RNA sequence: GACUCUGGCAUGCUAUUCUUAGAGGGACAAGUGGCGUUCAG
């Protein structure tokens, strides 16, 4: 966002933000992190800036549409939390998803059923997913990562400062970066609002399946 | 890589880091090379121009690649005061 | 004579494996939702695939008919996968908010929220 | 017959890529040896630094295996350094060989006095350090040819160094330390910041970046 | 009288009190344990397998995520609550229960919330436990349909309806007090008790707070005014770098992150049981321990092993000489 | 030769029905009748 007021936080974005939990960041802050924070409360809990967290999804969207062809950004969740919301944003935009096990040389063993070059690599989890970050500082892949207050910024190029633990935050910030991405390649107006709800996005959680599918 | 002649005897010049000034190896491979797409001011869509930014394997080891990205893009005005 | 090959075969396999439901009897149309389904980058070997699903779905039509009925599960794990509910579960009327949230926001111009309810440590 | 897995390999394979000299420039990885074989290829020498035999300690007993330190080098402009231990020695020098290929790096030459021709020296003095061995090399003038042990001479008569001092420190008498030693101390030629690199870096698109709509037909 | 899983996981023999014995199906072939499903099998079968229609189902869910109870209950457990809700429409009228329940009131006090209030043993200044009370003390003890559950959320969200409730013994209960956890972050309230991240925000901030629930339908919370509870002491510390592989153990950061498998071997898991009747015949009187296994080499304990020393912060100091595993 | 590439026909796109040279189509045993373990052929 370049003070553009069409790039400008809404408040239906913070209502979102405030409704999944964006703003809790954990107990522990790495000090590569206190760039993104607001203060610390009594109780332990840092509290993260939603500005910055708007400005850095942005720039992650920037860095998403700047690459010509779709399939060459690689989207990783290994937890499940991330896993649902992976795949979604996949069909929003036309990336390669990896959900589950990150198969140990991915990106460095050519002779291999699973290899793959990507261009950019965007990331649910440093601290589980660190193997392809890793993998990623071996083949020249600049990467995106979804940090809390307690991530290490290690071979970490654009971190967007959020909630990353709990499910409908992890759902909500992968919604609205796929949003933002189909935003500023144009495929959707931004008067109106993206008829894709960021439920989507979220765990399903298999009693859950069972809580619902009873009531239905 | 100039000679008294003026002929460029050398074989490629390497490229910079976008942070810290140090040259870029040929077989540094934690090296990044960012594309950051620029948006029309009006409209706020992808208008096909873009900053590109390099960054060497040793920031990008210290952790420090995110500060020095993020200030590179309050310096060409990629993201907004505050 | 002719015979196909492996990587035709297995394709295929996967093809019917996955999505039983779109492919029907005439071959040029088998042979589009192919093209459509997955990446195939040479035009050869996507019409052997065609080929050979059109024989395969000819020979399982043949089959009495309990193969397709134990294609269930895949329609529910995706329409579990793309289910969504009618009501936002992000959509709360009432929020609870921290103090020093409240005065984040404040800081942050959005001073006028409505949805807001500040919740005091007790 | 060279059936290309990366997608660097793809686009060499093409005419996209002219040069190995654009690898270097944004510092790619090369996985594949045939890539060094199509740019360099005929130009390429290699000499055995050395072999030796191992008896490698195994269950069933100690078998004897080979070592091989192997050196290549396009003359003016390239070098690469392999091991390899293997079974047979055939077997052991050509893993040397494709492993050195895969580490061709390239080195900066420069002028000691006034810039009258083709450079000939190195820009600087460097070091290149491996397991407490230290190599220095220093510029030195036209027709002294290179002052060194016969393992770095090696190096750097396949480097393109026409003449340069060396100073050696440490156990100088394990070949593969030295080797590696002196093979950093001229990757580190293009490593050093001069005078003459301080322009600002205009920065062009890389060959993914560029060649993307070929790539993505493959 | 509809049945849980806690009725006969606990050996209720009940059947006399009651005449209108309903259970599911899943709540009587989920129980894994081997003694009561052989008691099902002797037992005299007055019980009769009955399915609820799915609108009382629905209505069931739609206060059971009012009451704020619904990530407590599971899909069985709304089951049976749609089960004798469906039977008090059946049998008995309707017009006695009040749907949308009422506020909760805040009443909080000085005291800790790890007190050892209400346990049976414990006696601050007489409270003993003797050979006549042990069938008695179960919980806090005080017309035609009932419940025989045991499982506290299920009971919240019943008594904020107004169903009068049962237990394993005989006369009803009209109160019922017990802990709940509630996160400082989000405010979202958690029934689980074993549970240590809040499924909400995700962050290891679940604390507990007491609860009371009255026949008539009060729900009414006591906090804990002590500052003790809410200090931040030892919660930011350094965190070494992720690693991976088949040793790595991780500070354990998220309630779903993968973590490699390091199992101890059946050996070393084995606790000794003395009461048995061919123990006397043993060769030694404890179980011989595990020193030769590779679980044994990697220093591998059990979960619930070594609980006091993660309560000790970590920015502390430990004894010279000692390392913590 | 169950290996790799590939032709016939385009009044289609590209500077274009008669000459060009890049790309995109088109053919896959696809369909029919018999012989066939009713499946490989
Ligand atoms: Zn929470």
């Amino acid at each position: 966002s370049g003070a553009l007021d069409v790039l400008q936080m809404k408040e239906e974005d913070v209502l979102k933000f405030l409704a999944a939990g964006t703003h809790l960041g954990g107990t522990n802050l790495d000090f590569q992190m206190e760039q993104y924070i607001y203060k610390r409360k009594s109780d332990g809990i840092y509290i993260i800036n939603l500005k910055r967290t708007w400005e850095k999804l942005l720039l992650a969207a920037r860095a998403i549409v700047a690459i010509e062809n779709p399939a060459d950004v690689s989207v990783i969740s290994s937890r499940n939390t991330g896993q649902r919301a992976v795949l979604k944003f996949a069909a929003a935009t036309g990336a390669t998803p990896i959900a589950g096990r990150f198969t140990p040389g991915t990106f460095t063993n050519q002779i291999q059923a699973a290899f793959r070059e990507p261009r950019l690599l965007v990331v649910t989890d440093p601290r589980a997913d660190h193997q392809p970050l890793t993998e990623a500082s071996y083949v020249n892949l600049p990467t995106i990562a979804l940090c809390n207050t307690d991530s290490p910024l290690r071979y970490v190029d654009i971190a967007i400062p959020c909630n990353n633990k709990g499910a409908h935050s992890v759902g909500l910030m992968w919604w609205m970066l796929a949003r933002e991405v189909l935003r500023m390649r144009g495929t959707i107006s931004r008067e109106h609002p993206w008829e894709v709800m960021p439920d989507l996005y979220f765990y399903r959680d298999p009693e859950e399946i069972e809580k619902e599918e009873q009531a239905a | 890589m100039q000679n008294d002649a003026g002929e460029f005897v050398d074989l490629y010049v390497p490229r910079k880091c976008s942070a810290s000034n140090r040259i870029i190896g040929a077989k540094d491979h934690a090296s990044i090379q960012m594309n950051v797409a620029e948006v029309d001011k009006v409209t706020g869509r992808f208008n096909g121009q873009f900053k590109t930014y390099a960054i060497c394997g040793a920031i990008r080891r210290m952790g420090e690649s995110d500060d020095s990205i993020l200030r590179l893009a309050k310096a060409d005005g990629i993201v907004s005061k505050n | 004579g002719r015979v196909r090959t492996k990587t035709v075969k297995k394709a295929a396999r996967v093809i019917i494996e996955k999505y039983y439901t779109r492919l029907g009897n005439d071959f040029h149309t088998n042979k589009r939702v192919c093209e459509e389904i997955a990446i195939i980058p040479s035009k050869k070997l996507r019409n052997k695939i065609a080929g050979y699903v059109t024989h395969l779905m000819k020979r399982i039509q043949r089959g009495p008919v309990r193969g397709i009925s134990i294609k269930l599960q895949e329609e529910e794990r995706e329409r579990r996968d793309n289910y969504v509910p009618e009501v936002s579960a992000l959509d709360q009327e009432i929020i609870e908010v921290d103090p020093d949230t409240k005065e984040m926001l404040k800081l942050l111009d959005f001073g006028s929220l409505s949805n807001l309810q500040v919740t005091q440590p007790t | 017959e060279w059936m290309p897995v990366t997608k660097l390999g793809r686009l060499v394979k093409d005419m996209k890529i002219k040069s190995l000299e654009e690898i270097y420039l944004f510092s790619l990885p090369i996985k594949e040896s045939e890539i060094i074989d199509f740019f360099l290829g005929a130009s390429l020498k290699d000499e055995v630094l050395k072999i030796m035999p191992v008896q490698k300690q195994t269950r069933a007993g100690q078998r004897t295996r080979f070592k091989a330190f192997v050196a290549i080098g396009d003359y003016n402009g390239h070098v690469g350094l392999g091991v390899k231990c293997s079974k047979e020695v055939a077997t052991a020098i050509r893993g040397a060989i494709i492993l050195a290929k895969l580490s061709i790096v390239p080195v900066r030459r420069g002028y000691w006095g006034n810039k009258i021709g083709k450079p000939h020296t190195v820009p600087c003095k460097v070091t290149g350090r491996c397991g407490s061995v230290l190599v220095r090399l220093i510029p030195a003038p036209r027709g002294t040819g290179i002052v060194s042990a016969p393992v770095p001479k090696k190096l750097l008569m396949m480097a393109g160094i026409d003449d340069c001092y060396t100073s050696a420190r440490g156990c100088t008498a394990t070949l593969g330390n030295f080797a590696k030693a002196t093979f950093d101390a001229i990757s580190k030629t293009y490593s050093y910041l001069t005078p003459d690199l301080w322009k600002e870096t205009v920065f062009t698109k890389s060959p993914y970046q560029e060649f993307t709509d070929h790539l993505v037909k493959t | 009288v509809v049945a849980d899983a806690g009725a006969f996981l606990r050996h209720a023999a009940l059947q006399d009190i009651g005449k209108n014995i309903y259970t599911i199906r899943e709540v009587v072939t989920e129980i894994r344990d081997k003694a009561t499903r052989r008691r099902l099998a002797v037992l005299p079968y007055e019980l009769r397998f009955k399915e609820p229609l799915p609108e009382y189902v629905r209505l069931v869910t739609e206060f059971s995520k009012k009451t704020g109870d619904y990530p407590s209950l599971s899909a069985t457990d709304i089951q049976v609550l749609a089960l004798t809700y469906q039977l008090e429409a059946e049998f008995v009228g309707v017009s006695h229960l009040k749907q949308e329940p009422q506020k909760v009131k805040v009443s909080s006090s000085i005291q800790h919330p790890e007190t050892p209030l209400h346990i049976s043993g414990f006696h601050l200044p007489g409270g003993w436990i003797t050979p006549s009370n042990i069938k008695q003390i179960q919980q806090e003890l005080e017309v035609r349909v009932g419940c025989l559950t045991t499982d506290f959320a299920m009971q919240n969200v019943l008594l904020q309806m107004g169903l009068h409730v049962l237990a394993v013994n005989g006369m009803l209960i009209r109160e019922a007090r017990s802990y709940i956890l509630r996160c400082h972050g989000c405010f979202k309230t958690t029934s689980d008790m074993s549970r240590v991240f809040c499924s909400h925000c995700g962050n290891k901030t679940l604390k507990k707070v007491s609860v009371t629930v009255s026949d008539d339908g009060t729900l009414h919370m006591h906090f804990s005014r002590n500052p003790k509870v809410l200090n931040p002491r030892g919660l930011r510390y350094s965190l070494p770098t992720p690693k991976g592989g088949k040793y790595a153990i991780n500070p354990h950061l998220t309630e779903d992150q993968r973590f490699p498998q390091l199992r101890l071997s059946q050996k070393a898991r084995q606790k000794t049981n003395v009461f048995a009747p061919d123990y006397i015949a043993g060769v030694s009187p404890f179980v011989e321990n595990d020193i030769s296994s590779r679980s044994a080499t990697l220093q591998v304990r059990d979960s619930t092993l070594g609980a006091g020393r993660r309560r000790l912060n970590p920015n502390a100091s430990r004894k010279k000489f000692v390392k913590k595993r």
